[PDB]
C-alpha cells in the first residue's frame, strides 16, 4: 500500500522565468495567479507528511523486543530488526529498499557535484537548473523503521492490548490461541498442533521471502507512484524547451535579442505557455496526492484494525481467516504480512 | 485591511546623519530624501534643489515665510549668503499656506518635529510632512503618518539638495529612502497605526508575506535565496580580422533589386559602428537583433543583400511581405530575422540628363519564395498567345528604375542593403566585439559565451567531447558544458546558489526570536557568501557560532543544537525539530523523540491483567 | 490584476478605447479572468472531493459507533469502544466517543491448560492466572478470578502434547452429593 | 453502486485540428502538453 509520495516545492516564478527582471515583472501582471501553486505544491507536502504519520505513528510509547527471541518455536528473525545491520531493518525491510529505486532521494545536497559531474548533469542535477527541487520526508527511513518495529514489538508480546491501553505482556502461543479462538476454532487445538503451526509458519515466512526475491516486481504499486512521480517532474521540465509558438524557447537569449517592447509579445507567450503547463503539473500532483491519501487512509485503517488486532470482516486483511499482520516499511509506503 | 505597497520609504534602523548649526553642506538627492528638524520657533526657511545651482540649469526654491511660501522653478545662480540671484528665464511661481505650523501651550517647551519627505518620481514633485510636539527627545521613535501637502509637477531633474538659514539677532536629521515593500496596519478612521519593513528581519518576511502582524507559532516558507554574481567572464572567439562592411558601403555598383547581390559575411568581428558612420540612415528597422545588442551577439553565417531601391520599395520589402520588387524581385522570409539599412543614395545613383541603369521586376508567372533569385529575361504571356517579343500582350518582364537628382523623396534612389543573420547555434564567426575576459573556473559568474548569456559556475569537466561536439546540453535541454572557445578545454556549467528560505518562528506575542532554514544548502556555502555579501537575502541572520546546524533538510541558522530529544514542536525535516525552550529563552533544535521508552516484560509465563478500569471520553472531529 | 492589458477594470476600458481597439484588452481580460475562475472551480472540486470522502467517513462512523458497538479497534476513538455521543458543529460533526480503558495490572503467573487428571483443561473464556500459591480463572479485561470448575473450564486433550501443562485440582459439584 | 465509466481516447491532435499538415506543425509548438492528455485517459482507462 503506497503511503506517500514525493513532496515537491516549485517556484512558479523560477520556473516561467530565469533570472530575468522583465520577465518577473511581467509575470507580476497575472496576479496572484501561482502563489495558489506554492500553497497547493505546500499542502500537498503536509498531507503527505500526516499521511505517514496517520500510517506509521500509532503506537503512544517505543517498544522494544524481549533480548531472547523464543516465541513459542515461532521464528520471527525475518521481521524483527537485525542488530548487525547499521540501518537497523529486516531482511524483508532491506529487499524492500533494494527493489525500488529512487529518481530523487532529495536528502542529498546535490549542489556542489553538478560541476563535478564531469558527463551530461543527470535529471537532478538538470531539474535543480530550472528550479524544480524535491524536499524530503520528515520522517527518516531509519526512524520510520523504528516505528516500525515498535508496532511489531506490541503484537507478538503484547498481543492487540497495546492497540487500546496500556500493552499487557502475553505469551505468543496464548495470543495464538486467542486469535484462533477469534475466528472459531478452540485453543486446545493450537496447543496440541502448536509444533506442526510453528512449521508452516517459518515455512510460510521463510517462501515470501524467495517470492519477494524472485518476482520481477511485485512492488509495483510503490514502483508506480516513484515512476508517475519522476515522470511527471521529467514532463514539467521538458516543456523548458517547447517554444509556445515564439521565437526561441530560452529567457536570455531571446531578452538579448530583442529590445523589451517586441520582446514582450514574445515572454509572453512563454508565460502563458509556461504557467499552464505548470498548472497541468500541480492539477495532476493535487489529483494523484488525493489518490494517495486514500491509499494512506485505507493503510492506516488497515494497520488499525489487522495489526492492533484481530479483523473479523472477511477477505480484509489478506485472503483467509485473519490471524494476523506484521507491518514492514517500504519506501515511500508500508507492506503488510498478513 | 493590512494593504502592502512598494514606494519610495525610509528604510526601518537606516543611517540618518544628524547635523548641527552655528557651513550649509549641500547634500546628494537620490530617490528622495527624509528631512525632519525640531526647533525653537525657527531658524530655517527653505531648500534649494536641482543640479550644479548655477545660471545654466533651472533649479527649485522652496523658501517660506510667516505668511505664505514661494516655490518656483527657475534658473537662478548663487546668493553665496539676493536669493533670486539673476532669476533668469523663469517658470511655475507658486504661492500658497505655509508649510510651517508652530504652536505653543504659553511655553517654549513643547519642541515640535517636523518631519519632511520629499520625492521626484516621474517628475510630479510630491511633498509630505506632519507635526507632533515633542514628549522626550530626538527622533523619538513612536510611529508617526506623512500626509501630502503640495503635489506640483515640476518635471525637473533633481540630484543635489541644499537648505536656508535664519537671522536677525539639534535639527537638519536627514535621511534617504530606498525602494522597499512596506506592508502598513491602518485604523477604522483611515490612519497608520503601524508599519513593517518586509526587507529587514526573518520575522518581518514572514509576517508580510502572510500580511497579517501576528505570526502564530510554526514554520513559513516565505522567500527564495540566490547568491548575485560578483564578476563577470564574458570570453568569444580568437579572432579579430575586421569584417568587410566597408565593402558592402564602400561600393557604387549596388545590384539592381531583380539581381539582388548577396554576400556572405564570415571569419570576422563586427563593429557596426563603422555601418553606423557610412551613411545617414533613413530607416534602421532591424527585424532579427537590435542594433544595442547586435554587436553582443554571434552569428554562424551573415548574408548582406545589397539592391537600391525607393522610399516606397524600403518599406515594401520585409519578411515576407506584398508587392513586385518582394514579390517578383527579392523576398525576404516570413520568419527573417536580420537587420535591414537603408540609406538615401542621390549621389551615386543619378546625374545630369538622368539614368537608366537600374533594373526591376513587375511580371512573373508566380510569387517569389523566400531567398530566391529569379534573373531571367522571358516575356510575360497575355491571354493565349505563346508570343516572344514586346508590345500588345507580350510585354517584357523587367522595367526601368529610371533615376534623376530631382524627384521626390518617395521616389528618390534609397540604397538598400540587408544583413540576414542566423541566430542558430552552429559554431559561430561573425562574433561582435565584446572584449574576453579571463576564466574563473570555481566561482558562480554571469557568462555571455559567444552571444549565449547566462549565470552559473565553470568546472574542469573530463568529458570527452568529440573534436566537433560545441555548445553542448544535458539531458533535458539546459546547456551543461560549452568548450572553451580558445582554449578547447570544456567547461560544465553549475546552477548558482538555489533551494529556499522558511522562517522557523514561535507566536510573535510568545517571542519575537526567529530561525532561518536555509533549504537543501550546505551552511558552508551559505556562510562563504554570508561573509561575501553575495547573498540576495537581505535580511543577515545574526551568527554566533554556535547558531549553525547542518541537517538534511538543508542549514538551519539561528538555532542551536541540543542533544536531548523532546516531543516535536515545529517540524522542520528529516526529523529535527525547532521549539521556544527555556535556558532565558532562545530557539533550540532536536531531533523529534517518537514516544516514552518503555520496555515490556514478556516471558513464557508472566501475563498482565488489569484489575481495574477507566472511562475515558475522547473526541473526533 | 491587469493581465497584461492597459488597466484591470471593465467600466474604464471601454470608455477608454473604441471598440475594435479594445478588443483586444477586453479578450486578454477574458482569458485571464476565465484561467483564474477555471482554477478556482477546479480547487473547489478536489476540495469538494476530500469533504466528501471525509464526510462519508463521519456518516460511516456514525452509523457504525452511534448505531451500536463497533469491535474494529480505535475506529471509535481510543480504547475499548463503548459508544459515541454525536454533536452538531458548524460545517462539521464532533463525536464524543465513551471508550473503556483498562487500569492498574499486575505480573500473573499464566498457564495454557490445566492437567486435572491426564486431561487438559482450557478455560472457556479467560485466561488462567495464579496468586503465587492456588490457580484461579479470571476475564479477558478485568481481574475477577473464580475458583477453577468444570464450569468454567472446557476438557479436551491428554496432558502431553498441551505445552505449558500445570497440574493442579479441578472441583467438580458432583462427589460431594 | 457504480462500478465503471465509458472509457474514452480522445485524440488531442485530431481533436484540436482536422488532417491539416500546417495546425498539426503548430500544434506541435505546444510541447507534449497534450500527450499528457492521451497519458492521462489511457490511465483512466486502465482504472475503470
Ligand atoms: O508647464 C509649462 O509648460 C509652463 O511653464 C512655464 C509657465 O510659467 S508659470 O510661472 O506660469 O508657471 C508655467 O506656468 C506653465
Ligand atoms: C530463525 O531461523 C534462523 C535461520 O535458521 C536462525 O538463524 C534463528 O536463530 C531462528 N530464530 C528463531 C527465533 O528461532
Ligand atoms: C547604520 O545602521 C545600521 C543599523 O542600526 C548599523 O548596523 C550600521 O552600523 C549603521 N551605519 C553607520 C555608518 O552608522
Ligand atoms: C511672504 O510670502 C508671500 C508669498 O511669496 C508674499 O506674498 C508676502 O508678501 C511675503 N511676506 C513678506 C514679509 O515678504
Ligand atoms: C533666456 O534665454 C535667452 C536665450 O538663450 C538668453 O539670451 C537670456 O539671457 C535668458 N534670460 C532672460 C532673462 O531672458
Ligand atoms: C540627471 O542628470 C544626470 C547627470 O548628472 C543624468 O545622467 C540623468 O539622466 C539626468 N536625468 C534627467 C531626467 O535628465
Ligand atoms: C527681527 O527683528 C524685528 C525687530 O525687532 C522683529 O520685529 C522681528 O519679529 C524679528 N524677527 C525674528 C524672526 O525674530
Ligand atoms: C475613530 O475616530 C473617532 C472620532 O474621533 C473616535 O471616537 C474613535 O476612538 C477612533 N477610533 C480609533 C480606533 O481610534
Ligand atoms: C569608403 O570609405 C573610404 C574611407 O572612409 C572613403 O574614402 C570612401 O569614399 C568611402 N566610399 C563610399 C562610397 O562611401
Ligand atoms: C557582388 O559582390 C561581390 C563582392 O563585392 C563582387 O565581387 C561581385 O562582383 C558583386 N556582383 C555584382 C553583380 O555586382
Ligand atoms: C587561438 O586559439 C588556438 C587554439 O587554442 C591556438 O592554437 C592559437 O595559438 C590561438 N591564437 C592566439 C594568437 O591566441
Ligand atoms: C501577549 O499577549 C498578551 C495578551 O494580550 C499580553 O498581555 C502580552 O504582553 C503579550 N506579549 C507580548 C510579548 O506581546
Ligand atoms: C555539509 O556539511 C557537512 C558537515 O558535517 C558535511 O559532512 C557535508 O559533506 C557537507 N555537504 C556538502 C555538499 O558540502
Ligand atoms: C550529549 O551531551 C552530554 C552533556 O554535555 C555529553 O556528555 C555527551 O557526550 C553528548 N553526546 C554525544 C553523543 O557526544
Ligand atoms: C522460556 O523459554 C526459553 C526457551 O525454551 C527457556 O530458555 C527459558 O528458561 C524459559 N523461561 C522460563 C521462566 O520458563
Ligand atoms: C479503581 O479506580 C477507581 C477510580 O480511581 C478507584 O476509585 C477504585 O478504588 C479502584 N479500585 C480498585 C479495585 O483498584
Ligand atoms: C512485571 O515485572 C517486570 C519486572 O519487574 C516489571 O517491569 C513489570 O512492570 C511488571 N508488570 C506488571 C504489570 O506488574
Ligand atoms: C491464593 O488465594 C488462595 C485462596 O484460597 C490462598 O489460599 C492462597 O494462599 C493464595 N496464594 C498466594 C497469595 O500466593
Ligand atoms: C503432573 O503429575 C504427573 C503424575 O505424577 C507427572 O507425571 C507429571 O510430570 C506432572 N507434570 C508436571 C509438569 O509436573
Amino acid at each position: 500500500l503506497p503511503v506517500s509520495m514525493t513532496k515537491t516545492s516549485v517556484d512558479c516564478t523560477m520556473y516561467i522565468c530565469g533570472d530575468s527582471t522583465e520577465c518577473s515583472n511581467l509575470l507580476l501582471q497575472y496576479g496572484s495567479f501561482c502563489t495558489q501553486l506554492k500553497r497547493a505544491l505546500t499542502g500537498i507536502a503536509v498531507e503527505q507528511d500526516k499521511n505517514t504519520q496517520e500510517v506509521f505513528a500509532q503506537v503512544k510509547q517505543i517498544y522494544k523486543t524481549p533480548p531472547i527471541k523464543y516465541f513459542g518455536g515461532f521464528n520471527f528473525s525475518q521481521i524483527l530488526p537485525d542488530p548487525s545491520k547499521p540501518s537497523k531493518r529486516s531482511p524483508i525491510e532491506d529487499l524492500l529498499f533494494n527493489k525500488v529505486t529512487l529518481a530523487d532521494a532529495g536528502f542529498i545536497k546535490q549542489y556542489g557535484d553538478c560541476l563535478g559531474d564531469i558527463a551530461a548533469r543527470d535529471l537532478i542535477c538538470a531539474q535543480k537548473f530550472n528550479g524544480l527541487t524535491v524536499l524530503p520526508p520528515l520522517l527518516t527511513d531509519e526512524m520510520i523503521a523504528q516505528y516500525t518495529s515498535a508496532l511489531l514489538a506490541g503484537t507478538i508480546t503484547s498481543g492487540w492490548t497495546f492497540g487500546a491501553g496500556p500493552a499487557l505482556q502475553i505469551p505468543f502461543p496464548m495470543q495464538m490461541a486467542y486469535r484462533f479462538n477469534g475466528i472459531g476454532v478452540t485453543q486446545n487445538v493450537l496447543y496440541e498442533n502448536q509444533k506442526l503451526i510453528a512449521n508452516q509458519f517459518n515455512s510460510a515466512i521463510g517462501k515470501i521471502q524467495d517470492s519477494l526475491f524472485s518476482t520481477p516486481s511485485a512492488l509495483g504499486k510503490l514502483q508506480d507512484v516513484v515512476n508517475h512521480n519522476a515522470q511527471a517532474l521529467n514532463t514539467l521540465v521538458k516543456q523548458l524547451s517547447s517554444k509556445f509558438g515564439a521565437i526561441s524557447s530560452v529567457l536570455n537569449d531571446i531578452l538579448s535579442r530583442l529590445d523589451p517592447p517586441e520582446a514582450e509579445v514574445q515572454i509572453d507567450r512563454l508565460i502563458t505557455g509556461r504557467l499552464q503547463s505548470l498548472q497541468t503539473y500541480v492539477t495532476q500532483q493535487l489529483i494523484r496526492a488525493a489518490e494517495i491519501r486514500a491509499s494512506a487512509n485505507l493503510a492506516a485503517t488497515k494497520m488499525s484494525e489487522c495489526v492492533l488486532g484481530q479483523s473479523k470482516r472477511v477477505d480484509f486483511c489478506g485472503k483467509g481467516y485473519h490471524l494476523m499482520s506484521f507491518p514492514q516499511s517500504a519506501p515511500h509506503g508500508v507492506v503488510f504480512l498478513h | 485591511v493590512l494593504h502592502l505597497t512598494q514606494d519610495l520609504f525610509l528604510p526601518f534602523f537606516s543611517n540618518v546623519t544628524w547635523f548641527h548649526a552655528i557651513d550649509n553642506p549641500v547634500l546628494p538627492f537620490n530617490d528622495g530624501v527624509y528631512f525632519a528638524s525640531t526647533e525653537k520657533s525657527n531658524i530655517i526657511r527653505g531648500w534649494i534643489f536641482g543640479t550644479t545651482l548655477d545660471s545654466k540649469t533651472q533649479s527649485l526654491l522652496i523658501v517660506n515665510n510667516a505668511t505664505n511660501v514661494f516655490i518656483k522653478v527657475c534658473e537662478f545662480q548663487f546668493c553665496n549668503d539676493g536669493v533670486y540671484s539673476s532669476a533668469n528665464n523663469c517658470t511655475f511661481e507658486y504661492v500658497s499656506q505655509p508649510f510651517l505650523m508652530d504652536l505653543e501651550g504659553k511655553q517654549g517647551n513643547f519642541k515640535n518635529l517636523r518631519e519632511f519627505v520629499f520625492k521626484n518620481i516621474d517628475g510630479y514633485f510630491k511633498i509630505y510632512s506632519k507635526h507632533t510636539p515633542i514628549i522626550g527627545r530626538d527622533f523619538p521613535q513612536g510611529f508617526s503618518a506623512l500626509e501630502p501637502l503640495v503635489d506640483l509637477p515640476i518635471g525637473i531633474n533633481i540630484t543635489r539638495f541644499q537648505t536656508l538659514l535664519a537671522l536677525n539677532r539639534a535639527d537638519y536629521y536627514v535621511g534617504y529612502l530606498q525602494p522597499r515593500t512596506f506592508l502598513l496596519k491602518y485604523n477604522e478612521n483611515g490612519t497608520i497605526t503601524d508599519a513593517v519593513d518586509c526587507a529587514l528581519d526573518p520575522l518581518s518576511e514572514t509576517k508580510c508575506t502572510l500580511k497579517s502582524f501576528t505570526v502564530e507559532k510554526g514554520i513559513y516558507q516565505t522567500s527564495n535565496f540566490r547568491v548575485q554574481p560578483t564578476e563577470s567572464i564574458v570570453r568569444f572567439p580568437n579572432v579579430t580580422n575586421l569584417c568587410p562592411f566597408h565593402e558592402v558601403f564602400n561600393a557604387t555598383r549596388f545590384a539592381s533589386v531583380y539581381a539582388w547581390n548577396r554576400t556572405r559575411i564570415s571569419n570576422c568581428v563586427a563593429d557596426y559602428s563603422v555601418l553606423y558612420n557610412f551613411a545617414p540612415f533613413f530607416a534602421f528597422k532591424c527585424y532579427g537583433v537590435s542594433p544595442t545588442k547586435l554587436n553582443d551577439l554571434c552569428f554562424t553565417n551573415v548574408y548582406a543583400d545589397s539592391f537600391v531601391i525607393k522610399g516606397n520599395e524600403v518599406s515594401q520589402i520585409a519578411p515576407g511581405q506584398t508587392g513586385n520588387i518582394a514579390d517578383y524581385n527579392y523576398k525576404l522570409p516570413d520568419d527573417f530575422t536580420g537587420c535591414v539599412i537603408a540609406w538615401n543614395s542621390n549621389k551615386l545613383d543619378s546625374k545630369h540628363s538622368g539614368n537608366y541603369d537600374y533594373w526591376y521586376r513587375s511580371f512573373r508567372k508566380s510569387k517569389l519564395k523566400p531567398f530566391e533569385r529569379d534573373i531571367s529575361t522571358e516575356i510575360y504571356q497575355a491571354g493565349n498567345k505563346p508570343c516572344k517579343g514586346k508590345g500588345p500582350n507580350c510585354y517584357f518582364p523587367l522595367q526601368s528604375y529610371g533615376f534623376r537628382p530631382t524627384y521626390g523623396v518617395g521616389h528618390q534612389p534609397y540604397r538598400v542593403v540587408v544583413l540576414s543573420f542566423e541566430l542558430l547555434h552552429a559554431p559561430a564567426t561573425v562574433c561582435g566585439p565584446k572584449k574576453s575576459t579571463n576564466l574563473v573556473k570555481n566561482k558562480c559568474v554571469n557568462f555571455n559565451f559567444n552571444g549565449l548569456t547566462g549565470t552559473g559556475v565553470l568546472t574542469k569537466s573530463n568529458k570527452k567531447f568529440l573534436p566537433f561536439q560545441q555548445f553542448g546540453r544535458d539531458i533535458v535541454d539546459t546547456t551543461d558544458a560549452v568548450r572553451d572557445p580558445q582554449t578547447l578545454e570544456i567547461l560544465d556549467i553549475t546552477p548558482c546558489s538555489f533551494g529556499g528560505v522558511s522562517v522557523i518562528t514561535p507566536g510573535t506575542n510568545t517571542s519575537n526570536q526567529v530561525a532561518v532554514l536555509y533549504q537543501g544548502v550546505n551552511c558552508t556555502e551559505v556562510s562563504v557568501a554570508i561573509h561575501a555579501d553575495q547573498l540576495t537575502p537581505t535580511w543577515r541572520v545574526y551568527s554566533t557560532g554556535s547558531n549553525v546546524f547542518q541537517t538534511r533538510a538543508g542549514c538551519l541558522i539561528g538555532a542551536e543544537y541540543v542533544n536531548n530529544s523532546y516531543e516535536c514542536d515545529i517540524p522542520i525535516g528529516a526529523g529535527i525539530c525547532a521549539s521556544y525552550q527555556t535556558q532565558s529563552q532562545s530557539i533550540i533544535a532536536y531531533t523529534m523523540s517518537l514516544g516514552a521508552e518503555n520496555s515490556v516484560a514478556y516471558s513464557n509465563n508472566s501475563i498482565a491483567i488489569p484489575t481495574n478500569f477507566t472511562i475515558s471520553v475522547t473526541t473526533e472531529i | 490584476s491587469k493581465f497584461g492589458a492597459i488597466s484591470s477594470v471593465l467600466n474604464d476600458i471601454l470608455s477608454r478605447l473604441d471598440p475594435p481597439e479594445a478588443e483586444v484588452q477586453i479578450d486578454r481580460l477574458i482569458t485571464g479572468r476565465l484561467q483564474s475562475l477555471q482554477t478556482y472551480v477546479t480547487q473547489q472540486l478536489i476540495r469538494a472531493a476530500e469533504i466528501r470522502a471525509s464526510a462519508n467517513l463521519a456518516a460511516t462512523k456514525m452509523s457504525e459507533c452511534v448505531l451500536g458497538q463497533s469491535k474494529r479497534v480505535d475506529f471509535c476513538g481510543k480504547g475499548y469502544h463503548l459508544m459515541s455521543f454525536p454533536q452538531s458543529a458548524p460545517h462539521g460533526v464532533v463525536f464524543l466517543h465513551v471508550t473503556y480503558v483498562p487500569a492498574q495490572e499486575k505480573n500473573f503467573t499464566t498457564a495454557p491448560a490445566i492437567c486435572h487428571d491426564g486431561k487438559a483443561h482450557f478455560p472457556r473464556e479467560g485466561v488462567f492466572v495464579s496468586n503465587g500459591t492456588h490457580w484461579f480463572v479470571t476475564q479477558r479485561n478485568f481481574y475477577e478470578p473464580q475458583i477453577i470448575t468444570t464450569d468454567n473450564t472446557f476438557v479436551s486433550g491428554n496432558c502431553d502434547v498441551v505445552i505449558g501443562i500445570v497440574n493442579n485440582t479441578v472441583y467438580d459439584p458432583l462427589q460431594l452429593e
